[PDB]
């Protein structure tokens, strides 16, 4: 059926300008009756809406969003877009895109999105890209604890948000824990994945983080071992 | 004296939702007692035209009389009619409004169709009608046999066209199609025609009314 | 404008256990208002329409109810699938407007933390840094307290700490906390202690390492 995909700058710079693109697929832009918009999700923060645009080119923005605030729509390439100028670290948002279908008897004009898509991470600072650093967490050479022991990856002093990290490429999923990044005083993220395993395996089975951080196109793969 | 609706909204009486016709008939009264909020009205999903105004012009009648303008049983030759759908159920079966008549293909088919009504009456008649808009083409075809459609409706004091706009709208009483409600004050002498090749809710029942209390 | 006021911000219940959100808006507006699910990482769904409408895919548990200024959202037989952040949105006035939503959390019984201690790695200390890093794995209720010790001497602010959202199987929750010392200083202690409290925990636990003693 329908698929909205967004795409746009991870990074962008103070008193800049963000742009961001929704791919939909499975219906025109062209409709007269379907409707597009913008939302964001500031961090900590609930649902704040941005704006709509129809095909006849009525649009409306939201008034907190002053005038920094355009949408486009593309017929060739069936895709709309977003543009705010003069960004500031309060711009930091996963940004959604979405189709609403024209209602007048149960909602305002072009006032109800209800196919979204899963969003886009867009952080506004002045700091620069760089990739982590991937260190070992060890299997204790204390072992049989509970016949539980525990090991994992440290992914450290990277920007920007976002990380992924997997364990022997997909395979090993059961008991894994990524938790989410911290923000160190040094304005750079860290955050650890761990995992607990059968303390007999140690020996045998090998264990290896995949970790991504696409910002700095650093793909590592660690090997965890045995102290 | 006053009109009383019970559960009902204005729309919902009007149009005839079968769940609003137990109501003690009258031919005249001087307001409108309704709930602030009614249970029973569109039970099928649409925008209904002008309905403020309608309310008002509704709110204080002399006379009101209901007849039969399309006869049902007897008009519709080439076509057939819905017998029914779940969001307008009555005693647990799936039903429609009395006023209306949901026109469908017949043998496959949707003919073209030209109905016209001059009001030999003297006074004024009230006619309501609805097109459908289905959430997809698949509908559409399945109904009226062809991708688009055209409804027109005119008067010497109304005229207007309509095309079905198909497009999938979030579920309201789990219909993601829509039937939108018109309608208009046919004056005594005028005719009201009809003119359609799918997609059109006809008028089944209209009323010959007296506005105000005077 | 329209400002919309949810209740409660966050909630926590057991499966099978029937939950009730609700949303009040600054003004009247009658039912144009909707129900949102969203768990992170994923699109936003639309639940609930116009008040009391359930969508396509999903569960008659989820019902929706009120108008004008007050909407109930129910879900009946809590699932641990229903985990997530829930928002009203009203469709009233031209700023679309959210709730500041409504976190549902499953509630379970007491689970005390495995615990777990990591020394920096040497391929670390070749850069000037020292991390160590305690694992407090699958325990229940979320709130705990782990202390850093440094031959005996209780730390503060130099550890952050991480906690994973509530897993999907066990519904239990697990967190790190990490102390970043420089190399140099960590070279001139040897007793690294992580000590955590717990309710589930009868005392504190202590997992702890002597630099160099593997
Ligand atoms: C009428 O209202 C009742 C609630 O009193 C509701 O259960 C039913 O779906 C409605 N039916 C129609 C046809 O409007
Ligand atoms: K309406
Ligand atoms: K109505
Ligand atoms: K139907
Ligand atoms: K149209
Ligand atoms: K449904
Ligand atoms: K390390
Ligand atoms: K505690």
């Amino acid at each position: 059926q329908v698929q909205l995909e967004e795409s746009g700058p991870g990074l962008v710079k103070p008193s800049e300008t963000l742009s961001l693109t929704c791919s939909v697929s499975g219906v025109s832009v062209t409709s007269d009756i379907y409707y597009w918009t913008w939302i964001r999700q500031p961090p900590g923060k609930g649902l704040e809406w941005i704006g709509y645009i129809f095909y006849n080119g009525d649009t409306n923005y939201n008034p907190s969003l002053k005038s920094r605030v355009t949408m486009s729509i593309d017929t060739s390439k069936n895709e709309f877009s977003l543009r705010l100028t003069s960004v500031t670290a309060a711009d930091t948002a996963v940004y959604f895109c979405a189709r609403g279908t024209e209602d007048l008897g149960y909602c305002s004009s072009g006032s109800c999105p209800n196919h979204w898509g899963q969003g886009t991470l867009v952080t506004v600072s002045s700091a620069s890209t760089k990739g982590p650093s991937v260190f070992p967490l060890a299997p204790s050479s204390k072992s049989t604890s509970g016949g539980t022991a525990a090991l994992g990856c440290l992914v450290k002093d990277y920007f920007p948000e976002p990380v992924t990290v997997s364990w022997n490429s997909g395979a090993l999923t059961s008991g894994v824990h990524t938790f989410p990044a911290v923000l160190q005083s040094s304005g750079l993220y860290s955050l650890s994945s761990v995992v607990t395993v059968p303390s007999s395996s140690l020996g045998t089975q090998t264990y290896i983080c995949n970790v991504n951080h696409k910002p700095s196109n650093t793909k590592v793969d660690k090997r965890v071992e045995p102290k | 004296a006053p009109l009383q609706l019970g559960n009902c909204s204005v729309a919902g009486w009007i149009l005839g939702n079968p769940e609003c016709e137990l109501l003690i008939s009258r031919e005249s009264w001087s307001y409108i007692v309704e709930k602030p909020n009614p249970e029973n009205g569109t039970c099928f999903p649409g925008h209904f035209a002008d309905y403020e105004e309608l309310r008002e012009q509704l709110s204080s009648v002399s006379s009101f009389e209901r007849f039969e303008i399309f006869p049902k049983e007897s008009s519709w030759p080439n076509h057939e009619a819905s017998l029914g759908v779940s969001s307008c159920s009555h005693n647990g079966e799936s039903s429609f409004y009395k006023n209306l008549l949901w026109l469908i293909g017949k043998n496959s088919t949707y003919p073209n169709l030209s109905k016209s009504y001059a009001n030999n009456k003297e006074k004024e008649v009230l006619v309501l009608w609805g097109v459908h808009h289905p959430p997809d083409a698949a509908e559409q075809t399945k109904l009226y046999h062809k991708p688009t459609a055209y409804v027109s409706v005119v008067s010497s004091h109304y005229s207007r066209k309509f095309t079905p706009r198909i497009a999938t709208r979030s579920k309201v009483r789990g219909q993601s199609g829509r039937i939108n409600y018109y309608w208009t004050l046919l004056e005594p002498g005028d005719t009201i025609i009809f003119e359609a090749n799918g997609n059109l809710i006809a008028p089944r029942y209209a009323f010959a009314l007296s506005r105000g209390s005077g | 404008d329209i400002v919309m006021t949810q209740s409660p911000s966050s909630l926590s219940a057991s499966i099978g256990d029937r939950v009730t959100i609700t949303c009040r808006p600054s003004q009247n507006i009658r039912s144009f208002l909707n129900w949102f699910q969203h768990k992170p990482g994923k699109a936003p769904k639309l639940l609930i329409y116009a008040a009391s409408n359930l969508q396509s895919g999903v569960p008659s548990r989820f019902s929706g109810s009120g108008s004008g200024t007050e909407f109930t959202l129910t879900i009946r037989s809590l699932q641990p699938e229903d985990f997530a952040t829930y928002y009203c949105q009203q469709s009233y006035n031209t700023p679309p407007t959210f709730g500041q939503g409504t976190k549902v959390e499953i509630k379970r019984t007491v689970a005390a933390p495995s615990v777990f201690i990591f020394p920096p790695s040497d391929e670390q200390l070749k850069s000037g840094t020292a991390s160590v890093v305690c694992l407090l794995n699958n325990f229940y209720p979320r709130e705990a307290k782990v202390q850093w010790k440094v031959d005996n001497a209780l730390q503060s602010g130099n550890s952050q700490e991480s906690v994973t959202e509530q897993d999907s199987k066990d519904s239990t929750y697990s967190l790190s906390s990490t102390l970043t010392l420089s190399k140099a200083d960590y070279e001139k202690h040897k007793v690294y202690a992580c000590e955590v409290t717990h309710q589930g925990l009868s005392s504190p636990v202590t997992k702890s390492f002597n630099r160099g003693e593997c």
